[PDB]
């Protein structure tokens, strides 16, 4: 209806919930695997957040998988990284990691994260 | 909290 | 770390495409019974805005049941519109539901919305 | 959008 009223920090505290839920390992049901380093998380919070996961999990067979492995030029560090950004929208960006996560967002396809990077890089040059 | 939007 | 950056509209970004999995049924894990009426729906996005549905999916035993049903004093419509402010932070609030949407907010242990129910009747008395 | 938290 057009006479909703609306509560400002509902999103960011279901998000704190759901990080909340990651952290003791509930109701977790897929293993992402990043060259021999295991991540847990909620495929629904992976595609809500990356163009690659929801592909991979609308995807009719992929979509009953418990394990996906990614490309091995992917960096564990930088994964860890964007999962953390994902589930908190605060992403830890440094001068010695920067071209990891950067490439690690184009592969899973994080478009703001991506252009951020990008904003970065030029600044420093 | 609560807005209108 | 204590240098991130933040995306001031990820959690909202997050909730809208969350909220586009529920409409077009994607990965929905669980449906709520309510007097015959029935819901489809996640279960970690019911677990991080209700503190009833937090204790049932935490249950060692119901966190596999596929099936949920309510007490049968529970208004379908009241369930109907927590449920659709779960996924969107957007509450329809109207002198003809304001009794049912309190009584099933209390009963789904939902603090916020039992408390602006509270203060919008006591303004009309 | 990106702010300092
Ligand atoms: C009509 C419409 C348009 C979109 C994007 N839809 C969508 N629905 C559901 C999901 Cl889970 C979802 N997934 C998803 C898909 C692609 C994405 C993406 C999320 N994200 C993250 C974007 C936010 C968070 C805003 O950063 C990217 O960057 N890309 C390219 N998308 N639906
Ligand atoms: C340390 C701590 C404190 C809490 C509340 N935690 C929690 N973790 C995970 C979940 Cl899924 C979750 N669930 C949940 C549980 C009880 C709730 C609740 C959510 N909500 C919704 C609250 C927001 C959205 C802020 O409206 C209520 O109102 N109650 C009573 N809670 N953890």
């Amino acid at each position: 209806a057009d006479s909703c009223i609306q509560f400002t920090r509902h999103a960011s505290d279901v998000l704190l919930n759901l990080n909340r839920l990651r952290s003791r390992d509930i109701l977790t049901d897929v293993v992402i695997v990043v060259s021999r380093e295991q991540f847990r998380a909620h495929k629904t919070v992976l595609m809500a957040c990356s163009g690659l996961f929801y592909s991979i999990f609308t995807d009719q067979l992929k979509c009953n998988l418990s394990v996906i492995n990614l490309d091995p030029e992917i960096n564990p560090e930088g994964f860890c990284i964007l999962l953390d950004f994902m589930y908190t929208s605060r992403l830890n960006l440094r001068e010695g990691n920067i071209m990891a996560v950067m490439a690690t967002a184009m592969y899973l396809q994080m478009e703001h994260v991506v252009d951020t990077c990008r904003k970065f890089i030029k600044a420093s040059e | 909290a609560w807005v209108i939007p």
